């Protein structure tokens, strides 16, 4: 299916406070305007959006480790 | 063979300190900028031209 | 010691950069664009970080993607090498202060130095000599422009202050057009450069160009190395270098070298610089100071045995200059011939894939690029494919090794000016020396019947 | 100085050698076999004569083929590199008679050093140190042999004269063998060398090999270089070379220096030579000398700046010593990985096709072979397929540079001992200077369990 | 069909004599005992000869050019 790419390169997140809900879950589906994980840059946190409706199929990141532009993160079917 | 190499992850964690008041950011384009530039550009963003707050004063 | 630096720039340079990094023990960061994720350095590398799509203005001059590069990866300094954001004055002050270090001359030196009328202004209070002329932007006045072009003598030539790359400047050779291209050279100042002002020179017809590398640590230490000479440049730009010039006695050399290195005290210059010139009779007028990284560099190292990007590596570090005036010896002589993808006539760059390649190799050859079998050159960059180096004990050596290496070189699969340098090597007022820059154009000529 | 030469030899230093008289001037004669048909050098040659069948013994030791070949091209000089016909003095006898110039000793100083016994007695007879030993072929008596074993001191060697190449001598231990290893080391001498000339001298466990390369024109002038050391040995073969050597000071340095300039100015030699030595606290052993140029000839081209072949070409012609003794400068240090198509491990040798050849490049890089995209290696030749030197500032900078130009280089399609070049790079002992002659066979060790 | 290739280097001829006639002639067959052409080398004249009997198809040599190793010189059908 679609997946999800960073346009930016910085920290990966996926909870946008140090102690809160993770924006997406694994499993239930996902639609076009949603806000999925943020790649903070700089100290200031950005989401990233989707733009496809679909099952959440798999996730293909881990919280804390840096990604760049291209980087497939997480796939929609 | 560097020819055929693979792309290996960044170092997970590294302590960086960047000075936290020289960065903003511009939601009409999304291109980060410096803040006393912008300060210096009457509040103007230099990438999409879009017009943001300003002080009275 | 830096601990671990970012090569801001691509291909030839940034492989130079990377293996002068691994020399010294400085780790390595490598930032790259989409197209460019088979480059040798980048592959050379142990972290390697893309920055943006394929155009340059979303990936290479991204400010804020390479300073984010530079969190992520911890560095603590960041070399741009030449092009790019290598004059970038804005581009040193943010990395200034967003807390890593700029290997390059400070900011403020970077603004007065790169605005051409400013840093004329500055040599002639320093008392390097300069090309007469208007001293300033002149105005919309035909008359006031006309009267200051016979105070110092037509021909006269336009060229844009905040200009470069060989672009942004036009030459006038009569009032019948002055006001129209003075006009449209301010246009085209205003579409490359960001920037109106363009001001009036002398204009000079039998020029030889002749430039000095200079080092200064920005703590009372300038030091100069020998100096160089391009006569053989197409559309103001360079494609045959050689170090040290015909006809500069030594004398000249420390004449000129003391001027240069008294230019850098007094401006408080740091980092690798050059001050341009342009000879005639015993007659130097700076015209222009590249605040980079020449890409001509290595004609230089040859005939001195200092590497440059180790100065500045070194003096980025903090350390003072490890060598004086006097340990400076200039032994032996440089040709340099550039290697680019363009057309070798209509100059169409001819980018694509490689198909056969193969180094010269021998005694004082010195081959400069990031090439290699079935490497793709991407449509997307300058033309420059690599550099080439043929050190000698004199000037007629080094052409015979040029010449040699030449024969030897081999580039298949996209086009190539290799045959430009060989008739270039082959012509005899080029193997004399001492040719003048329009030579190249003259050899040109014109259109046919 | 003379019009046209011979390339008596094939690859690398072929190679080496045509790039030199290209930048000399001086034209070109190649002479190859029919397997080595698409060569470098030979492609890279105006004109090419084909004197054999694959063997070696049919076409590059067939003496009568050269001659008939440098005839019918009308040459007026020969030069024979190293090996093959390096030092056949009949060969050179055979040259000088035949009408044309040998480039190289005059045959009967050939004949009084290429034998060891009679070039440790010249040695002797001018003063230059030599191992105590025989001082002679020793008979059939054990008695005799074990009385001059005794008189030197166990542990004792046995080398044939005439012998060469890493083979035809044998370590002897103690006297339950050496009638036999005596007898064994004559034989295989026979079988080689054409020779049964074999001598006893003392054998050393802590040896460092110090050789010293010079030159004269045979008309009482005699110029030392700088040094070199080749500690690192396989099978008593060199595999890292390095020049000037570690621990010899510039006192110890002109001493031994004057006494070789001496030596040639005695003996009368002739061409390029150098002065193979021992070295331990402080003495020096001559044991042979190699009178040709040395494989190992960059780490000294590199660190003075004087082209060997250059040299050879002009004393061959006749001009007198360009240089003086003060004119010689010491100015750095180098490196030399020889890179050869064998096995890692077991030293087969693997030829075969070559799919992807990429040259290191880089300032101070300079890479000597012939081998290239597509170029078959020949099962008839030697296993070297080129050498690869990184000249530095200092020692460390130089196995930097070495270090990064092994990763940047790629030989891919046959089997090569860039692995072992690696290893010994990153050794601690290597990098520090110094090590012994079996150091590299220490780092070998031995069979398990 | 078959070739004969001169076994050395050297100036190539075909009459041994300066002023006499050629071993052989194109056209007329020759037989494998013949001798066909000189290689002079260090003014030591040898002789060529031939293996296999048949026609002389063409000769590809010129007298007076030296020829090499493994060089066709004359072919025989
Ligand atoms: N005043 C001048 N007279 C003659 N030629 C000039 C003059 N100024 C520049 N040029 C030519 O243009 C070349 C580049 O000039 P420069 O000012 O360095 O422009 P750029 O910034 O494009 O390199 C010079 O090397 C010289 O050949
Ligand atoms: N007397 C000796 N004692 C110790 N090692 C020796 C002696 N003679 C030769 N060797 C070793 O063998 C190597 C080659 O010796 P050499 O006489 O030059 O033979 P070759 O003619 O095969 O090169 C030397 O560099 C040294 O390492
Ligand atoms: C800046 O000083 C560190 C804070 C960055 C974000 C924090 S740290 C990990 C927490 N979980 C998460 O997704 N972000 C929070
Ligand atoms: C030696 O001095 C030259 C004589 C070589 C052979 C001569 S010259 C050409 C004549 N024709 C021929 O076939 N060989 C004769
Ligand atoms: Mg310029
Ligand atoms: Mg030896
Ligand atoms: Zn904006």
């Amino acid at each position: 299916g679609h997946i999800v790419r960073s346009p930016m390169v910085g920290t990966f997140y996926r909870t946008p406070s140090p102690d809160a809900k993770a924006f997406i879950e694994v499993g239930q589906k996902v639609n076009v305007g949603d806000t999925l994980c943020i790649v903070e840059a700089m100290k200031m946190m950005n989401q990233i959006e989707a733009d496809k409706s679909g099952t959440v199929k798999a996730i293909l990141v881990e919280s804390g480790q840096p990604v760049e532009f291209d980087e497939p993160l997480v796939v929609i079917e | 063979s560097w020819i055929e190499r693979i792309k290996s992850n960044i170092t997970p964690t590294r302590k960086a300190s960047i000075p936290e008041g020289v960065w903003t950011k511009c939601d009409s384009c999304g291109q980060v900028l410096y803040r006393a530039e912008l300060e210096r550009n009457l509040e103007v963003c230099p990438k999409c031209d879009h017009h943001m707050r300003m002080t009275a004063r | 010691m830096l601990d671990k630096i970012v090569i801001a720039n691509r291909g030839e340079i940034a492989l130079r950069i990377l293996r002068a990094c691994k020399e010294l023990g400085i780790k390595t960061v490598a930032v790259h664009s989409s197209a460019d994720r088979d480059l040798k350095h980048v592959l050379l590398a142990d972290e390697t970080v893309c920055i943006g799509p394929a155009p340059s203005v979303k990936s290479y001059l991204n400010i804020p993607a390479i300073i984010s590069a530079a969190e992520i990866t911890g560095a603590v300094a960041i070399h741009p090498g030449y092009g790019f954001l290598s004059e970038n004055a804005n581009f040193a002050e943010q990395v200034e202060r967003s807390g890593f270090i700029f290997i390059g001359p400070k900011a403020e030196t970077i603004r007065l130095m790169g605005d051409k009328v400013s840093a004329i202004a500055a040599m002639k209070k320093a008392g390097v000599p300069c090309v007469p002329g208007s001293d300033g932007p002149l105005g919309d006045d035909m008359d006031k422009n006309r009267a200051i072009a016979k105070r110092i003598g037509y021909p006269v030539i336009i060229k844009a202050s905040g200009g470069g790359g060989g672009r942004g400047m036009r030459v006038v050779r009569g009032d019948a057009e002055l006001a129209q291209s003075i006009s449209m050279t301010r246009a085209e100042a205003k579409a490359a450069f960001s920037n109106d002002m363009v001001y009036m020179e002398k204009y000079l017809e039998n020029p030889r160009h002749v430039e000095i590398q200079v080092l200064a640590d920005g703590q009372g230490n300038a030091i100069y190395l020998a100096e160089r000479d391009c006569s053989m440049q197409r559309r103001h730009q360079k494609v045959v270098e050689e170090a040290p010039a015909p006809g500069i006695t030594p004398e000249l050399r420390r004449y000129i070298g003391e001027r240069c290195a008294k230019a850098c005290v007094d401006i408080g210059y740091r980092g690798a610089g050059t001050f341009e010139f342009l000879f005639e009779n015993g007659e130097f007028y700076f015209i222009e100071m590249n605040t980079r990284i020449q890409v001509e560099h290595p004609v230089t190292e040859m005939i001195t045995g200092v590497d440059l990007i180790k100065e500045q590596l070194r003096i980025a570090a903090g350390q003072p200059l490890s060598i004086k005036q006097e340990e400076v010896h200039v032994r032996g002589h440089a040709v340099e011939c550039r290697i680019n993808a363009e057309d070798p006539n209509t100059f169409l760059p001819s980018p694509g894939k490689i198909t056969r390649f193969h180094a010269p190799g021998g005694f004082g050859v010195r081959w400069e690029s990031h090439i290699y079998a079935g490497y793709t050159v991407p449509p997307y960059y300058d033309s420059m494919i690599g550099k080439l180096i043929c050190y000698g004990e004199n000037r007629d050596v080094a052409i015979a090794r040029m010449k040699n290496a030449l024969q030897e070189l081999i580039i298949d699969g996209i086009k190539t000016n290799v045959d430009l340098q060989i008739r270039i090597m082959n012509d005899e007022n080029f193997q004399h020396g001492g040719t003048n820059i329009h030579y190249l154009e003259k050899k040109l000529g014109l259109q046919e019947k």
